[PDB]
RNA sequence: UUAAUAGGGACGGUCGGGGGCAUCAGUAUUCAAUUGUCAGAGGUGAAAUUCUUGGAUUUAUUGAAGACUAACUACUGCGAAAGCAUUUGCCAAGGACGUUUUCAUUAAUCAAGAACGAAAGUUAGGGGAUCGAAGAUGAUCAGAUACCGUCGUAGUCUUAACCAUAAACUAUGCCGACUAGGGAUCGGGUGGUGUUUUUUUAA
């Protein structure tokens, strides 16, 4: 379960969305 | 008791008439056997008509000798349970059930002044159908023994049954069901047991007593039609 | 998995999108029970959040029995009873959620989740990667197995009478024409199908949504604002247990006319009929025709939507066509009639042997035989042709058969007298087959696979029926005089030895193990038998089997069906074929290990102390071969742990040679879609890479005398 | 042209059943027993009542159409006798007077490794 | 074929019935050591290696 | 000073239906589900209570419960005795044998006292299939079949304590020596021998 959640983190950092551009619009 | 002097009972009362012959809504069905055997045909059985009939065609077991089955007298002694599973066009697709020995010979085996040596193991094919077996084997006497009887130590009978009990693992995990009983035709698994148990101790009447069949995969009727080795109906003019 | 929140109705695949998702998860935080009792709670991690949504939507149902309501603004609570249609009521707003998703695209969405969540549960394998790092909607035909593309008349308004059967009370019902005849086509294609099929979507190609400001609507090229849409194509996941039923049952027979037999009546016209059985049953049923060609799925959706939708329509599938024909036909009576399914030449095959093997046994010997197993590869349904009477000119004519006596003190010591002993025995059985059944044939020949050991001798028994056989005999003691060699051997020559047993066990022991599991297996996956021939013809194609034994083309065409994962199984020839194509091109074998569990749908499953012990030996074997020339493909399973039993001594080049030509054919599908042209270069060798190339021609055809 | 039954015996020391049915043992063919044949409940057990059960089935069973069977005689078995007594043996008489063909016998009395005590006692019992 | 096999074996049988009783012959050394051959051992080639495995 | 054909201890491979704790199997009995059929079933010398057309009895596919290890079973084995008969594992104990290993008299008899002690029985829990004192009830006709039939309490099984009695027998104190032959068997060890066995996996 672990590595799965450690899987899950590292997705999600991934497709995070960059906060710069969320300024711009 | 049907005589008058016989005091009346309680259930005489009441008695349903006879209105129907149950067998003429009975309708005859032929069973085949799988192919491992050399006779397929095995017989015929009855059920009422559909109002379904397959529904109790399925899950029946027929038992049978083997000697029908293999035309062959060296098998009378033998017995073999098949059970129904697919119904196609009157005839009945079996697979292999279960065996087990007639009474008669169990008493005429077993004898006095030897020892009785019985194994039992719990074991799948490679088809995941889940099996025991029952071994039995007897002590006999050399040719120059002298010894009225021929008893074998304990510490032997634990050695025979170490080798028949892990032998009998050997060949039903290596091989599948349909394999299996084409093993205990010919009854091959015996005569390991002779070769094999022959350096701890000389045997006789070695054989495989019997065999339960105590789970079963999900069913496939494509493999069934494999072991046995579609039909378009007539038009209504 | 290709979701959205877009329209369904209108043919997309969708319907379910994340605020659908959101709406549903929040709803289960709040109940959700048939108690009304909370499902997830409000401490969950995402992993078990996550986890109950998918949980949820797999078991229980929301469109025909059951459904669900709960209050936005009161513990959700779910009901038994259903509307027929994806329902998520919300009673505080009087909203369904779920209107815009479809019947057809729930069951598959319902079939995903349930799908998932098996990979979910499971603990052998880690399933991350699959469950959300793989895209199945870049291909239609690898995620459908059956794709049809229906040509409407007069595509600039459509005919009169499809127009006028639109009708006024589906203006109301189905605002757009295109949601009426999406749901036209699909009602049609459902009850003509049935049980053959699992799963049916219907998607309107060439369908736009958005519109330049100076027009009122979308404006299609082919539509001239009056149908938004280039051309429907009807993509299906078939059922393999019932697809090829050359009759279609229908309601039984009765005094007075019942309404589903009248349905029944009215929607297949003359092609309806009322037939018996030998059962007895009278029952209203039509009768079609298996084709090698093509499948009963391409004929009866022609006749089913040219009849009820446009008699004018035009229904092409010819890639799957183009795919049968390359599967080589035999020269039996109605061999083109005989569908890609049928088995009866492999099982005429085993008839025969089943004869012979009777033989042998009633002979008399001075060892009590012991058992044969067939080998060939036949007897797996894997030859590439069916096998054929007196076609000896095939190369798998002659299927191996093993023979094993029983357990004797008396072998030979020493390995040189050990096979002449066994030449010895086949002798015997040469003679007394001669006498006894004259009407069968036989003479001796040379193996000398096995490197180093040339006086292994094989009888060839030429059966009556028309079927070539090939026996060699197995002991008890052989096994052990080669690990002998290899203990006694030199230091520098011990890799040999271990090479030559290698070969030994994969021909003698491995072999056994090999062809009883496919053999089962094969019955369950009933594209497994042709998918694989094919697999083999392309490798030939390219010359390619020569260096790749028939086992590992066998287990690497059989990883799409163990391990269907994150698609489902293969139901069609196209589909099965292509997702090989698909595993060989994204296979990193230097550093990813092929391990498949040989089991049938749902024990003999790997557990996590075999799996874990299989990985170890890949890392143990990288170690020693990073770059990975000594060995390529890991190939591993309960039959064989080493995972090198199957895949060793292929050149590295052709090893290459498989994976850049499965690259370069999954770029082309990409670029080009799936049409005849493309198909014709998958299976023509370019030839021009080799640095030289020799021309050889057989002096008489040998296509005749090789049953095809 | 040939189809066979099953005839299973069960011979008491008070009653002899005499029963035919298919070879699977799920259809009962004809089920007859002594004492509807017989006047006295002591002659339950006679031989003569049961050459009347065994002929009254070999009739019902020529009327259904099977023409042979295979006889499973057995006893009550359990913790007492395991033989058949003489009813079961004059019912197998009467069966192949009657002229069906006999496929094949077998004594499937229970035969228990271990039984339950006996009804009998210690100091024993039919007196 | 046939006359291959009967020559070769023929000859083995012989070669093989030399080495089982040249093991049970009471081997003795120059020295007056006596080997211990177990029964059913049939060469001597073989003794020699189960020491050189063990 | 010996190392007693005194004794103790040790070690090697065996040997045991010796003991306990778990574990596996086996039919059989009863009960329950489903399944086909129909008039009786049961029981005794002759009968009646009893069950049964809501389907008895019987047939067949299963499941549950509690006991118990047939045949193999022997003038055979183990244990001080009472007693101990399915497989496998764990636990400790032990007779005999082998020993060119060790103590050096450590021994015999015997009070009180102590351990256990077949079956039955008592106290307090569990379980309760079968059999079954007691009690109830059918029949009370006929002497080789003359006391049977149905229900059946305590008990029969087990846990923790009491009770300590058997034709618990060689109807027969103990320790030590000596005073006839014969061949059968069990365990161990020694030699020979040729059959069954068998081959560098090991054993």
């Amino acid at each position: 379960s672990n590595i799965f959640k450690l899987q899950i983190d590292e997705l999600l950092e991934q497709v995070k969305l960059k906060q710069k551009h969320v300024l711009k619009v | 008791a049907v005589g008058k002097n016989k005091r009346l009972s309680k259930g005489k009362k009441g008695q349903k008439k006879r209105v129907v012959d149950p067998f003429t809504r009975k309708e005859w069905f032929d069973i085949k056997a799988p192919s491992t055997f050399e006779n397929r045909n095995v017989g015929k059985t009855l059920v009422n008509k559909s109002t379904s009939a397959s529904d109790a065609l399925k899950g029946r077991v027929v038992e049978v000798c083997l000697a029908d089955l293999q035309g062959s007298e060296d098998h009378s002694f033998r017995k073999i349970k098949l059970r129904v599973d697919e119904v196609q066009g009157k005839n009945l697709l079996t697979n292999f059930h279960g065996m087990d020995f007639t009474t008669d010979k169990l008493r005429s085996m077993v004898r006095k002044w030897q020892t009785l040596i019985e194994a039992n193991v719990t074991v799948k094919t490679s088809d995941d159908y889940v099996l025991r077996i029952f071994a039995i084997a007897f002590t006999r006497k050399q040719a120059n023994q002298v010894k009225r009887h021929s008893y074998a130590q304990s510490s032997h009978i634990r050695a025979i049954r170490k080798v028949i009990s892990e032998i009998l693992t050997k060949e039903v995990q290596g091989s599948t069901l349909a394999q299996l009983t084409s093993k205990l035709i010919p009854e091959v698994i015996n005569k390991e047991i002779e070769n094999a148990t022959k350096d701890i101790f000389p045997l006789q009447n070695i054989h495989v007593r019997k065999v339960k069949l105590l789970k079963q995969p999900k069913f496939d009727v494509g493999a069934l039609m494999a072991l046995h080795g579609e039909e378009k109906g007539k038009k209504v003019t | 998995r290709g979701f959205s929140s877009n329209m369904s109705h209108s043919g997309s695949l969708g319907g379910f999108g994340t605020f659908e998702f959101t709406i549903l998860m929040a709803a289960l935080l709040n109940g959700g029970g048939i108690n009304s009792n909370k499902i997830l709670l409000h401490g969950f991690s995402s992993y078990q959040l996550f986890k109950g949504v998918i949980k949820y939507l797999a078991t229980m149902d929301l469109c025909h029995d059951g459904h669900l309501q709960f209050h936005s603004n009161p513990a959700s609570k779910y009901i038994d009873e259903g509307f027929q249609t994806p329902t998520l009521f919300d009673k505080s707003t009087k909203v369904n959620i779920l209107t815009k998703m479809t019947v057809s695209s729930y069951q598959i969405l319902k079939e995903y989740a349930g799908e998932t969540l098996r990979m979910l549960n499971n603990v052998v394998q880690d399933q991350f990667s699959n469950i959300f790092l793989t895209n199945i909607s870049r291909f239609d035909n690898l995620k459908y197995d059956l794709c049809y593309d229906v040509q409407l008349p007069l595509g600039n308004n459509l005919e009169t009478s499809l127009a006028a059967t639109f009708g006024s009370m589906e203006r109301v019902k189905f605002i757009t024409l295109e949601n009426f005849l999406a749901h036209k086509i699909t009602n049609v294609a459902r009850y003509a199908l049935g049980d053959r099929i699992k799963y049916i979507q219907i998607e309107m190609v060439g369908q736009k949504s958005d519109f330049p400001i100076t027009k009122r609507k979308v404006y299609s090229n082919t539509g001239g604002n009056h149908f938004n849409f280039d051309f429907v194509r009807v993509k299906l996941i078939v059922n393999p247990s019932e697809c090829d039923k050359l009759v279609t049952k229908g309601p039984a027979h009765s005094e007075t006319m019942s309404t589903e037999a009248a349905v029944f009546k009215n929607f297949w016209g003359i092609k309806s009929s009322l037939r018996r059985f030998k059962d007895g049953s009278i029952t209203h049923c039509c009768v079609w025709s298996t084709s090698s060609s093509e499948p009963i799925i391409s004929s009866i959706v022609n006749f089913a939507l040219q009849k009820h939708v446009s008699k004018k329509a035009q229904i092409s599938n010819e890639t799957i066509k183009k795919f049968h024909n390359f599967l080589p036909l035999p020269n039996l009576p109605s061999s083109a009639k005989t569908s890609v399914l049928n088995l009866s030449s492999f099982f005429n095959l085993k008839k025969s042997f089943d004869d012979l093997y009777k033989i042998i046994f009633q002979m008399k010997l001075p060892l009590s035989v012991k058992s044969i197993l067939p080998v060939g590869s036949a007897f797996r349904y894997t030859s590439l042709c069916q096998p054929v009477p007196f076609a000896y000119s095939d190369p798998d004519f002659f299927q191996d058969v093993i023979l094993e006596f029983e357990t004797s003190p008396k072998w030979p010591d020493e390995i040189t007298s050990l096979e002449k002993a066994k030449t010895a025995f086949l002798l015997k059985i040469q003679e007394e087959l001669s006498a006894n059944s004259s009407t069968y044939r036989s003479f001796f020949s040379r193996d000398e696979s096995i490197p180093y050991n040339l006086e292994i001798v094989t009888l060839n028994i030429l059966t009556p029926e028309g079927y070539g056989f090939k026996f060699r005999v197995l002991t008890e003691r052989d096994e052990i005089l080669y690990l002998r060699a290899i203990a006694n051997a030199r230091n520098e020559l011990k890799p040999e030895l271990e090479a030559t047993f290698l070969k030994f066990t994969a021909k003698y022991l491995a072999s056994v193990r090999h062809t009883r599991t496919l053999e089962n297996i094969s019955h369950s996956y009933q594209f497994y038998s042709p998918v694989v021939r094919l697999f083999k013809r392309w490798l030939d194609t390219h010359l390619l089997l020569g260096h790749i034994t028939d086992e590992l083309a066998e287990l690497i065409a059989i990883k799409p069906f163990v391990d269907p994962a994150p698609y489902f199984i293969p139901g069609s020839l196209e589909n099965g074929f292509l997702k090989v194509l698909k595993f060989i091109s994204q296979w990193n074998w230097k550093d990813d290990p092929l391990i498949l569990d040989l089991v049938k749908p749902e024990s003999e499953r790997l557990t996590l102390a075999q799996y874990k012990g299989i990985q170890m030996n890949f890392t143990n074997l990288r170690n020693s071969d990073p770059n990975g020339t000594h060995l390529q493909f890991f190939v591993a399973s309960k039959n064989d742990p080493s995972g090198i039993l199957y895949s060793s001594g292929i050149p590295l080049p052709i090893a290459t040679r498989l994976t850049a030509l499965a690259k370069v054919a999954v770029n082309l599908l990409q670029t080009h879609g799936l049409n005849q042209q493309t198909i014709n270069l998958l299976f023509t060798p370019g030839l021009k890479d080799y640095d030289f190339v020799v021309d050889l021609r057989t002096p008489i055809g040998l296509k005749s005398s090789c049953g095809i | 042209s040939q189809v066979f039954g099953v005839a299973r015996i069960y011979a008491s020391f008070n009653d002899t059943f005499v029963h035919v049915t298919d070879l699977s043992g799920k259809e009962t063919i004809a089920r007859v027993t002594g004492g509807m044949k017989v006047k006295a409940d002591r002659d339950e057990s006679s031989p003569y009542a049961a050459m009347l059960a065994a002929q009254d089935v070999a009739a019902k069973c020529k009327e259904v159409g099977i023409t042979a069977v295979h006889v499973k005689i057995r006893a009550t078995g359990g913790t007492r006798t395991k033989t058949p007594g003489p009813g079961g043996q004059a019912a197998l008489r009467a069966l192949a007077r009657s002229g069906l063909r006999i496929g094949r016998i077998e004594d499937v009395t229970p035969v228990p490794s271990d039984s339950t005590r006996k009804k009998g006692g210690r100091r024993g019992r039919r007196l | 074929l046939k006359e291959d096999i009967h020559t070769h074996m023929a000859i083995f049988e012989q070669r093989e019935a030399q080495a089982q009783e040249d093991v049970q012959s009471s081997i003795v050394d120059e020295d007056g050591f006596t080997l211990v051959v177990g029964k059913n051992t049939k060469s001597l080639n073989s003794i020699r290696k189960k020491i050189l495995n063990k």
